[PDB]
């Protein structure tokens, strides 16, 4: 289904997996149906990977706390101080939407 | 169909069933070589292919 | 045999776990198992019936292999598999009928319809799922010959059985004495009967004794023992064993006294009882003997002389009941039991295709005839037939 | 509907299986079905109660995954489980109890509460998980136009009527021939008495006969036959026809000759039994037709001559009986059963509240009532409050 | 405990699951739990017997591994496989007669033979293969201090007693008015006998209750009510207390009217029901109460006009009669009943090597003398007792 | 089933749309339709007949494609499409008749004839285009199991029996007082009758009940209701009960007092209506209640005075009427009426091929004996019969 992996050592697994002559086709057959599906609408993807369970949970763990954080023009009218802002001697001024 | 077992890989049912002798039928888009020779068909030939 | 219930209880599973919306991880043994089933059993033809109204049908699997996904089922893989299932559940139910209308007195355990025997080979051995059921597992180790039995609660096992024994008669038939008893089902009857209130017997006081055989022994059975008779305690007018002039019963019910409860094994003492009355408990047993005594009251009030006089005329006759009933019990050998529609099953496929009595099974299927009867061929064909019926009991509710 | 029975074995698969010591390549699969389930049930509010005295409950889904990395299961895994599966628990028992009492007159085969109708849709059906026991698997069967099973033991079907009818009758009730027959539970037990013992009837042989219709069809059932009636054999008192006067009874017991049972499918004669007692066994059947005889013996001793007089006094009267009973069978509705718990369970948790009831249950699950009017509305209704309750007994006991 | 059942499940797949043909990928698991356990109970050592006339025995724990290699298993794999199978399964069985053979006045929820003692340590909890049996289920809900339950069909609760109480008695005993029952299995008869038929009670009507508690709390119960009991619808002649006084009871069956019954529980009235017969429920109680009224008809027919009359002679008695069956009901303590073979069993292991009488069990395991005298202790012992035996029933069938 | 609902529709917008003139791009999709019906088709056997009278006909589908690219459809491509339409019809109508006339005692709703057998298959499955007619609505919904619905106008419901009920009766029929209906159709009419006019009473006022249940329960009736009988006023003489003698019935009509009609489900009141006389509306029931009471006019004049004598010889006899019809309804199972052609259908084409007469359907396709003893196999194989009726109407009208 022209899918796409994680990372590259993945997909020498899955190659090498694939192409054994000592292996099953139900294996072989789980590995060619591996296809990420993108959902945009949500803004949220998945993808296919192999790892021992605690890399796993590792890589979970990291995903689930991510630093970021929605960005508007009115939270960085917030980030100034509010000591600044709310003095009329200064004045403020954007250029570019975001 | 030929294709479905490729594109999944489950190559265990078309082995046994040529291992075991038992009649199939498989589909799919394959050229096929003419053969304009008796001999050729008295020598069983279309059983190694 | 092992590859029907393998078949079954197979084919229970495909069909109450592939449900959409379960993970990958949870049909990854059904899927495999599913997989080698259908690769043993494409190409090799089977023919049903042949016998009776049963149609002769024939079977050529023609199905491929199951699909996958890694995230969740979809419908079209789930009717896909359904099909098949429905193709599967009725060979096996066909088969199953098959299986259950042939027999003979050569020995029982080796399999008698043909699609059995032709599956019963090698080159079908690798379809075997598990034996975890009960039937199964008797067979399983009675095949090689090990302790074996099943679970019977209210057991059918006594024959129907209504006749009554006389100590003293006379052909007027005005004063007998003797024991009367109906043991029906798991019910034991027992009642011992006098005219005369024991004022000529010795002591005042009359014994009675009753014995009953058992096929098959029983082991950590429960019975429930309760001094009376519910049941022959009313007046009647009982046909005597003349065939053409009755006499006359009217029972008044005294408090059995000196009730003795006895189990034995070939003749030898295991278990005795005094005076107790409720759930007791046997270890293991093969016959059972009832002795309990008369005895005339040493005190009569007015209501009571009225009716057990010095004088010959009785009108007013004494007897004391005592009651049986077996609640539960483990036996080596399958018994007819209450708790399971296996006897009902087994009948109905018998008397749907009219199939006339064969050489073993008594005409309709009446229990009491085979039970009076019992024999180790009989044991073995009805085993294998209870068996049979109970593959079949799986898969069409 | 399935995904409340698959809530419910996920929770007791994970009570009974994560216990600290046990190989973690056991319960992986299981483990699996848990973290999915709780990753699709975060972040769904949920309102339950609102009717009668049922409190009304909220219900909010936060938690994180559980570990999957230990090799052999310690005391924080099982902990952490215990901890997440006690509100698990109580969030099941309570929805099953909110969503069991609610009944209606239309689609009673489809979600009747908010829990269930929200539980329903195309998001919550990715848990789904097996469906291992039987009255879920019926219901699985039924909903796409499936043959339909239950397997019962002495189960309710008949109703409760004690209803009399007399063929020959006297203004003063001295001179009677009728029928009597007491119909409860699962037992019938049909009795005729003839006060004239037929001096007047020609052949000297009387014959009564008594139809009980079944209100639902079974299959595969067990019947035993004890040819005595247990009950209409000792002095009555009872009150007549039309309520004004009360005869007297005095019965005496004869054997009965020449019993015919029948068993009737569609207006139809399908099984025939002629003089067999003890054990029987019928196929498929709807109407019970009982048709007996009853015979003057043609010589009697001196203790009978008293009897049966052909004089104009009548104080002692030949009466027979019939007992039938029901030890197993296997319909294809639901009825109240005998060796478990479901009519029990839903009449317990609706005299709990007193949920207020309108034309759609009887008054208080009264059963010989609801038998007695056999609506399809009802059967689905009852069949839908059945499976909750086998759901709920999974984990509340 | 639980550790043994652990041990039960796995010997029992082990024994079943292995067979030949088998894909290797469907007991994976089961290979490694069972490698795993033969790990963790090798090198040690175990002694059993020592007390009554149960064999000595010595085990030593010197076995192999099973390999975890063949694609499909053969035929030596599955004959060293049943040579571990035969020596554990052995084992197990001996702990279970071993352990059922000893008990402690106080502390029974703790281990008391040897091998169950040794078990405890936290070392071999290394095996805990699952906890799906019911019992199991139980003993470890009851581990935790939570509630537990069982369901039982036609449970013997009651206990045995067979007493009469008087409420007019004169020294002749030809004028009495009393209430007479049998309390035996889970079947309850009263019947208020009165030889007037209130011709001198007030408003010619007699009022007649019954008590009987119970010491357990029942719960969810299907009771089955009939009137017109059966075993008091006959003549009896019955002694007395004064131990030199005999009495005569000739029963008339009235018809009952205003039926009352009042299911109490810590004095106080949970349900009640009144008019209604058939087949009743009620949700929690701790005591049955009943209450009905005899009443004399006040029009009559010459027949009864003889049978009733307005004078001391009296020819005939009246009285009335009420069953009380109780077919399915859930307790939370562990009861003997007439649908399993546990209390048979133990009783039965108890008689095989005939240990002398305990000092907390009644001699001979006689159930009425538990019942009438049951204490908590008793209780947890008998729950003890009760689940190895379970354990013990899932290796020999 | 739907397939073949599917190609008939598909072969009626086939019939309707393909004319000569029209725009391609409006009839695009029923020409891709028939397209891939024709594709589908291609290439198979059938075989049709085999009882009865129907020939035994050979079906191959080698039709070529059709084009779909020009613009506007001329006369070549109209008599192209109109060969092909006609086999198809002709096919479908074999089919049909040839399913219509056969059926099974068990499993009817299941397809029995050798061609809907082989278009059950799976590929075939692949050609369903639409399902707009309400009967293949109905049967779609009834296998998803969720609510069903068949309109009807004029409902023939009720059973036809003519019968009388007399209670005050003498062998010379000189003084009467019964109950005389005639409930027919959709129509039902009542009239109660007394010779004594209630003069010798109790206080001049005479009852009379009427109770008429249904088979099958209605929903949503309008009920037209008329306080006069049309039919039991006028002097007629009609043979007794007797079976050999003739009275004679002189009526004369007053107003009927008191008019109740109840409409009860389940013995549970559902609608009352009191002094109301037509067009009134009740929403759900299924059993039907008709009470009324005859009384003496309370002043007369000198002709009533003359007609009515105190004596005992009447010259009339006075009667009470009362008539309900039936106007709409919406039942659950199929049923017949006045306003669809589906029963006349299934009559002549069983009757036209000469059909014995089957196992369940009583000879002749009597209606009236077939609904008094309505069986839900019979609703089934009715079901199925006008469904493929209903189908085949829309081919050939």
């Amino acid at each position: 289904d022209a899918g796409k992996v994680v990372d590259s050592e993945t997909a020498s697994i899955c190659d090498a997996i694939f192409q054994d002559e000592e292996t099953e086709g139900a294996v072989a057959r789980f590995i060619a149906e591996m296809r990420q599906r993108v959902q945009a609408d949500r803004n949220v993807v998945n993808y296919p990977s192999i790892l021992h369970p605690i890399d796993y949970a590792f890589n979970e763990y990291f995903l689930q706390h991510q630093l970021v954080e929605p960005l508007n023009n009115d939270i960085i009218f917030n980030y100034i101080p509010e000591r600044i802002r709310n003095d009329v001697n200064y004045i403020l001024n954007m250029d570019r939407n975001l | 169909n030929l294709e479905e077992l490729m594109r999944t890989g489950s190559y265990a049912q078309i082995t046994n069933m040529l291992l075991n002798n038992q009649p199939v039928a498989l589909v799919g888009a394959l050229p096929f070589v003419t053969d304009s020779s008796v001999i050729s068909l008295i020598a069983i030939l279309d059983a190694t292919v | 045999m092992d590859v029907l219930y393998s078949l079954s209880k197979t084919l229970k599973d495909a069909r109450d776990k592939i449900v959409e919306g379960t993970l990958y991880s949870n049909v990854s043994d059904l899927i495999q198992q599913f997989n080698q089933m259908i690769i043993t059993m494409n190409g090799n033809e089977f023919q049903t019936g042949g016998i009776g109204n049963l149609p002769i049908r024939n079977w050529n699997f023609n199905f491929g292999l199951l699909g996958t996904t890694l995230l969740n089922l979809d419908a079209n893989y789930v009717e896909t598999a359904r099909n098949t299932i429905d193709y599967f559940v009725d060979f096996v139910d066909n088969v199953c009928m098959d299986e259950m209308v042939r027999e003979s007195q050569r020995n029982g355990i080796a399999p008698q319809s043909d699609s059995l025997r032709k599956l019963s080979a090698i080159k079908f051995k690798r379809i075997n799922f598990d034996n975890s059921s009960e039937y199964i597992e008797n067979w399983n180790l009675q095949n090689r010959r090990q302790r074996t039995g099943f679970t019977f609660h209210k057991p059918n096992i006594f024959p129907y059985s209504a006749s009554f024994t006389l100590n003293r008669s006379q052909p007027a038939h005005d004063n007998l004495m003797g024991t009367m008893w109906l043991n029906a089902g798991s019910e034991i009857q027992v009642a011992g009967f006098d005219y005369s209130c024991a004022i000529n017997a010795p002591a005042n006081i009359q014994q009675f004794e009753h014995i009953v055989p058992l096929r098959r022994v029983l082991t950590t059975a429960t019975i429930t023992l309760l001094p009376d008779a519910e049941r022959f305690s009313f007046p009647r007018v009982i046909n005597s064993a003349d065939g053409a002039t009755t006499w006359f019963f009217n029972p008044v019910i005294l408090r059995p006294n000196n009730v003795e409860v006895e189990f034995l094994l070939n003749g030898q003492i295991i278990n005795t009882y005094q005076a107790r009355f409720g759930t007791i408990v046997a270890r293991n047993f093969d016959t059972i003997r009832l002795s309990f005594q008369l005895m005339r009251p040493p005190n009569m009030t007015p209501a009571v002389a009225v009716l057990f006089p010095n004088a010959q005329p009785f009108e007013h006759h004494a007897t004391v009941g005592l009651t049986l009933r077996i609640e539960s019990a483990v036996c080596e050998s399958v018994l007819a039991d209450a708790s399971e529609t296996l006897l009902a099953n087994v009948t109905s496929v018998r008397q749907e295709y009219a199939i006339p009595v064969g050489p073993v099974f008594p005409p309709g299927m009446n229990w009491t005839d085979l039970i009076t009867n019992y024999s180790p061929s009989r044991e073995d064909n009805l085993q294998r037939v209870f068996t049979v019926a109970s593959i079949r009991s799986m898969l069409i509710k």
